[PDB]
C-alpha cells in the first residue's frame, strides 16, 4: 500500500539531490553514452578501434587527456582513466549527506573498497555486445580487439563485460545508478573501518531511496530492488578477481 | 593501494 507521504517525498528528495550530483561529478551519463553507442546522437561519431591498424590510426585521430608495446600503452590510458575516476567517485561521496561528517578514515575505507565495484557499475553504461567507449566519447573499442591482447591484458576487460551484458539487461537509468553507487559507497562491511553504526544508518536512508526509485520506475521488474542487492554481491567477487589481475600486472610489467 | 589511498585523501581536501 505505497502512499505519497512526506516520508515520500524526503525519499525523492534524496535521490533527486544525487541525480543532480551525479549529473555534475560524471560528464557522460548513461543517457548520453546510450544515445552515442545506438546512432541517436548529433555529437560527433566515435572512432571504431577494431584491430592494430585502427588502434594506430586512432591514437592519432582520437585525442585522449593523457601524454613501448601496444597492450602497454592501452592499459596506461586504462590506468590513467581510474586515476581521474578515482577523483570523480570521491567528488560524488562528497555530496552524499551524511558522508563528510564521518570520521575521515572512514570515508578513505568507503572510497578504497568501494572504487573498482563503482567504476564497473559505470563501465557498463560505456559498454554494449560490441565494445566500450573510451575518451570521453570520441573512441569505441571492440570486446574481440581487447580480448587479442597479449596475456595477461588479453583477459583484463572481458569480466567486465561479462558483468556489463548481464547488468545493462536490466536497463537501468542514470536516476537508477546515482542510489545504487551511493548504496555501495555506504557499505558498513568495508575492512578496518571505526565507526560502522552511523554508516549503516545513511545506508538504510539510502536502500529505503532505491527501493522507492526501481518501483517508480520499473513498473514490469517488482523485484529488482533484490536484484540489484544481488549484483552489489557479485562485484564484490569481480573485484576480488581484479586486484588479483592488478597484482600480477605491477609485478610482471 | 598506498597510490589508491594518496589520491583519495588528496580528493577529498
Ligand atoms: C584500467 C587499468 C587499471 F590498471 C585500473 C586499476 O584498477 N588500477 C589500479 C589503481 C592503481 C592506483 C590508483 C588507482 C587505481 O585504480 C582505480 C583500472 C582500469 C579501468 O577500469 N579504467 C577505467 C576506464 C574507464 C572508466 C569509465 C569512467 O567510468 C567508467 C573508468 C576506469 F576506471
Amino acid at each position: 500500500h505505497m502512499q505519497l507521504n512526506p516520508e515520500s517525498a524526503d525519499l525523492r528528495a534524496l535521490a533527486k539531490h544525487l541525480y543532480d550530483s551525479y549529473i555534475k561529478s560524471f560528464p557522460l551519463t548513461k543517457a548520453k553514452a546510450r544515445a552515442i553507442l545506438t546512432g541517436k546522437t548529433t555529437d560527433k561519431s566515435p572512432f571504431v578501434i577494431y584491430d592494430m591498424n585502427s588502434l594506430m590510426m586512432g591514437e592519432d585521430k582520437i585525442k585522449f587527456k593523457h601524454i613501448k608495446e601496444v597492450a602497454i600503452r592501452i592499459f596506461q590510458g586504462c590506468q590513467f582513466r581510474s586515476v581521474e575516476a578515482v577523483q570523480e567517485i570521491t567528488e560524488y561521496a562528497k555530496s552524499i549527506p551524511g558522508f563528510v561528517n564521518l570520521d575521515l578514515n572512514d570515508q578513505v575505507t568507503l572510497l578504497k573498497y568501494g572504487v573498482h565495484e563503482i567504476i564497473y557499475t559505470m563501465l557498463a553504461s560505456l559498454m554494449n555486445k560490441d565494445g566500450v567507449l573510451i575518451s570521453e566519447g570520441q573512441g569505441f573499442m571492440t570486446r574481440e580487439f581487447l580480448k587479442s591482447l597479449r596475456k595477461p591484458f588479453g583477459d583484463f576487460m572481458e569480466p567486465k563485460f561479462e558483468f556489463a551484458v548481464k547488468f545493462n539487461a536490466l536497463e537501468l537509468d542514470d536516476s537508477d545508478l546515482a542510489i545504487f553507487i551511493a548504496v555501495i559507497i555506504l557499505s558498513g562491511d568495508r575492512p578496518g573501518l571505526l565507526n560502522v553504526k552511523p554508516i549503516e544508518d545513511i545506508q538504510d536512508n539510502l536502500l529505503q531511496a532505491l527501493e522507492l526509485q526501481l518501483k517508480l520506475n520499473h513498473p514490469e521488474s517488482s523485484q529488482l530492488f533484490a536484484k540489484l542487492l544481488q549484483k552489489m554481491t557479485d562485484l564484490r567477487q569481480i573485484v576480488t578477481e581484479h586486484v588479483q589481475l592488478l597484482q600480477v600486472i605491477k609485478k610482471t610489467e | 593501494n598506498m597510490g589508491l589511498e594518496a589520491i583519495i585523501r588528496k580528493a577529498l581536501m
